[PDB]
RNA sequence: GAGACCGAUAGCGCACAAGUAGAGUGAUCGAAAGAUGAAAAGCACUUUGAAAAGAGGGUUAAAUAGCACGUGAAAUUGUUGA
RNA sequence: UGAGCCCGGGUCGAACGGCCUCUAGUGCAGAUCUUGGUGGUAGUAGCAAAUACUUCAAUGAGAACUUGAAGGACCGAAGUG
RNA sequence: AAACUUUCAACAACGGAUCUCUUGGUUCUGGCAUCGAUGAAGAACGCAGCGAAAUGCGAUAAGUAAUGUGAAUUGCAGAAUUCCGUGAAUCAUCGAAUCUUUGAACG
């Protein structure tokens, strides 16, 4: 979680309130990063993540 | 989006590091925007991964060349820069030690060596 | 059971991946004798 | 003591002990019937 | 069960009471090998796996285990 | 090869069974289980007078 | 007759080599002959085929048909020549596979590498011709 | 390919089915029952067989078949109702009738010239 | 590099994703399984059918070669005729 | 005489034969032979106990064992939870 | 008379024998001598745009560097190559590198 937070802050300029991680059955990790109220998840996803 | 080995060889350390950082940032951006509409962007990402490998290889080779120049005239060298050969080949006697001969044998060969001769028919 | 290890979980994942079927483009590849997963 | 089982029906072509729960068993067939006749003829010839 | 996974050979042949692999003998440094089972010897003999380095040795011998780079290389 | 046909573990089932008195392969989970072996008259077995 | 011990007269090994050769050996195998005018122009008999060559199919169902080589398909030892095609059931057009030993090169794709190849072949041929003549 | 090669294909309509999950014996008996008839009469008879109104005689494969009065239509006492075999024969007959309509023949004057049931690889 | 060898029940267990699939708690045991066609040119379009498929039509020298594919015996079975 | 040899018709596609010697893993009805395949028995024996299912409607090419409603039964907190 | 049982023939089934073929085996012969703490043999997990296995490779991951050849790969998709060029390739050679977890296995 510390590395995930540091990477999100350093690269994509995302501030996160918290991070919850699990390991999927296939072997990959899934991370739910809950962001600060100041930023908007929809705006960040549309701009930096390219997700509609 | 392909880098050239000759250009990387010509460039020095700082430019190689800057190029590697640029390639890695581009790789992250293209992956995030590739997860949707992975296409010719997949092609670009494949070429960019190969480029990152090329830059890393060039940096490592230049650093090893500098280290070899540093250890050119030193008695001990790192195992990485030491020759590999095989275990038995590394444990064999050196050429000088294997060709070393006793002084009495050296005198005998100096004064009574194998002579050239022919015998008629 | 519910209590396991990440390594055994990864082995289970590899078990499913091996128990994935065959691709049709593999079938259509030239010189191919593969028909079904054995 | 020993139970004799014919190698027929469910007992034909079995690797080992049949379903008959017994301490000691012996399987029989016509081939060993002829074996036994030859052995008995040799015994009579000896006597 | 009396047999779980051995780390050295990957089979379910590790006794849990004796703590010894029935196939390779994990605790012992040597790999279990007997000459009355040529089938087992050829099942786990060299060449049945990947040969990461022993495969690269012969080409180096052919070239003479030479070190360096070709003249004029960039 | 001198090992042609000798590379199996077979034993005769016995005399009391209504089957041919031929060495048969042990096992139980494949076609080769229970099949004849070590015979010049048997499939995947030896041949009479192996050539030397 | 074979003399040197390096050479093999074995059908099995010959066919293994032919059918498992890599791409470069496949190119050398798929070399094709030159036209007559090109022969008296270059003193070269044959040359590996490539994509820029114009050839004339002289054997097969297509008797004497010319065209520009569109694709050389080294995996199945065939080349694709322009317009020597057949329609599938659907009407979609697919090229026919014609062998380089069956095509004859009419106009050659000139570049530095192939000029060097032709120069080397000519040098060898003229040296041996001079040696045989005198 | 078809066994009966002496019939011209421009005047006849043919249907075929391979690897059908039905009983070979029952299918043979019912095909022999419907052999040589008009298409409409065969269809009506097969639907009656499904509805348990008429039954096919058990002639060759007739092990321990109970008797029924309908058997007197065939001069036999042992008759049976192979519903699934009847259904598949109806399917093939409708396919053949569609083929005859496509070729333009008169469907009212068609007879079943050839019928054959062979064994398929066993499952 | 070769052979008066064997030629898919033969020859190594293995001509093939074979020490594989599978069996045994385990030491271990351990198979079966090659071939369309010169070239996929692996049947467009129409019709019946829920579909699988079928019938026209078409490719090819050949579909009496349709990916249950070279040739295709006997056992056994169906139809036809005597 | 015979083991056998030869020709015709159909199928099929790529190699094969006669003669004199040489050579051998060379000739089959059996071996409760080996492997593979196929029969009669035979559409035969047989497809258990847990009391028990019924009506309408919907889906569907096709409905006893797909679903919704209603009726009749059951596990009976030491359960068919 | 039909049906049924049996016989003969043609076609069609079942089945995979015979003939043909062989990137396989088997035997003989010839040149050579080369595993490993600089971490071997073996096991494990990952790596392709689309891959399950075989194969290759190791987070530089069906691969990088260098040399050579000289214009491909291919099942599809997308890119190439200006071709009068340090340069395509599931290419060859191969002297530099990368080389995850165990395994003699070593906090
Ligand atoms: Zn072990």
């Amino acid at each position: 979680k510390a590395q995930i937070k540091q990477a999100l802050k350093k690269l994509y300029d995302i501030d996160t309130v918290k991070i919850n991680t699990l390991i999927r059955p296939d072997g990959t990790k899934k991370a739910f990063a809950r962001l600060t109220p100041d930023v908007d998840a929809l705006d960040i996803a549309a701009t930096k993540l390219g997700l509609v | 989006g392909k880098v050239k080995a000759g250009q990387l060889w010509s460039k020095n350390k700082e430019e190689l590091t800057k190029i590697l950082g640029e390639l890695k940032t581009e790789l992250s951006q293209l992956r995030i925007q590739k997860i949707s509409s992975s296409g010719a962007k997949l092609n670009k990402i494949h070429d960019l991964r190969k480029s990152i490998a090329r830059v890393l290889t060039v940096i490592n080779a230049k650093q090893r060349a500098q280290l070899r120049l540093f250890y050119k005239n030193k008695k001990y060298l790192p195992l990485d820069l030491r020759p590999k050969l095989t275990r038995a080949l590394r444990r064999r006697l050196s050429k000088e030690d294997a060709s070393r001969v006793l002084e009495k044998t050296k005198k005998r060969l100096t004064h009574f060596p194998q002579r050239k001769y022919a015998v008629k028919a | 059971p519910s209590h396991k290890t990440f390594r055994i979980k990864q082995k289970l994942a590899k078990a499913q991946k091996q128990n994935r079927p065959i691709p049709q483009w593999i079938r259509l590849r030239t010189g191919n004798t593969i028909r079904y997963n054995a | 003591q020993v139970k004799v089982v014919k190698a027929t029906g469910a007992n034909r072509g079995i690797k080992g002990r049949p379903k008959g729960v017994k301490g000691r068993y012996k399987m029989v067939d016509g081939r060993m019937k002829k074996e036994m006749r030859a052995l008995k003829r040799l015994a009579k010839k000896k006597r | 069960k009396t047999h779980g996974l051995c780390r050295r050979c990957g089979r379910r042949s590790l006794h849990n009471q004796k703590k010894v692999c029935a196939s390779c003998g994990y605790p012992a440094a040597k790999t279990r090998k007997y000459n009355w089972s040529e089938k087992a010897k050829r099942r786990k003999v060299t060449g049945t796996g990947r040969m990461r380095y022993l495969s690269t040795v012969p080409r180096r011998f052919k070239n003479g285990f030479r070190t360096g780079v070709p003249k004029g290389a960039r | 090869s001198e090992k042609a046909g000798h590379q199996t573990s077979a034993e005769s089932w016995g005399t009391g069974r209504a089957v041919a008195r031929i060495p048969r392969v042990s096992g139980g989970g494949t076609h080769r289980a229970g099949q004849g072996a070590f015979g010049n008259m048997c499939r995947s077995g030896r041949m009479f007078a192996p050539t030397k | 007759m074979k003399v040197r011990p390096t050479v093999s007269s074995s059908r099995r090994k010959a066919r293994k080599a032919h059918f498992s050769a890599p791409s470069s050996v496949r190119r050398v195998i798929m070399s094709a002959p030159l036209s007559k005018e090109l022969r008296e122009k270059y003193n070269v008999r044959s040359i590996p085929i490539r994509k820029g060559d114009e050839v004339q199919i002289v054997r097969g169902a297509h008797k004497d048909k010319e065209g520009k080589v569109t694709s050389v398909y080294r995996l199945k030892y065939v080349i694709h020549v322009e317009r020597v095609t057949r329609e599938k059931a659907t009407g979609q057009t697919v090229p026919i596979g014609i062998h380089p030993s069956n095509v004859v090169i009419t106009k050659l794709h000139l570049d530095k590498d192939r000029e060097n190849i032709l120069a080397r072949i000519k040098a060898g041929r003229e040296q041996v011709a001079k040696a045989k003549g005198k | 390919r078809y066994a009966a090669t002496e019939i011209a294909p421009t005047k006849s309509a043919r249907a075929r089915g391979s690897y059908l999950r039905v009983s070979f014996k029952n299918t043979r008996e019912t095909a022999q029952a419907i052999n040589g008839w008009k298409l409409q009469r065969a269809l009506t008879f097969l639907q009656n067989v499904i509805d348990k109104k008429e039954a096919v005689p058990m002639r060759r494969y007739a092990g321990s078949t109970g008797r029924t009065a309908q058997g007197k239509q065939w001069g036999v006492s042992r008759a049976r109702w192979p519903v699934k075999s009847a259904q598949f024969l109806i399917g093939l007959l409708k396919n053949a009738e569609a083929n005859a309509d496509a070729k333009g023949l008169d469907t009212g004057n068609l007879i079943i010239k050839h019928i054959q049931v062979n064994q398929a690889p066993k499952q």
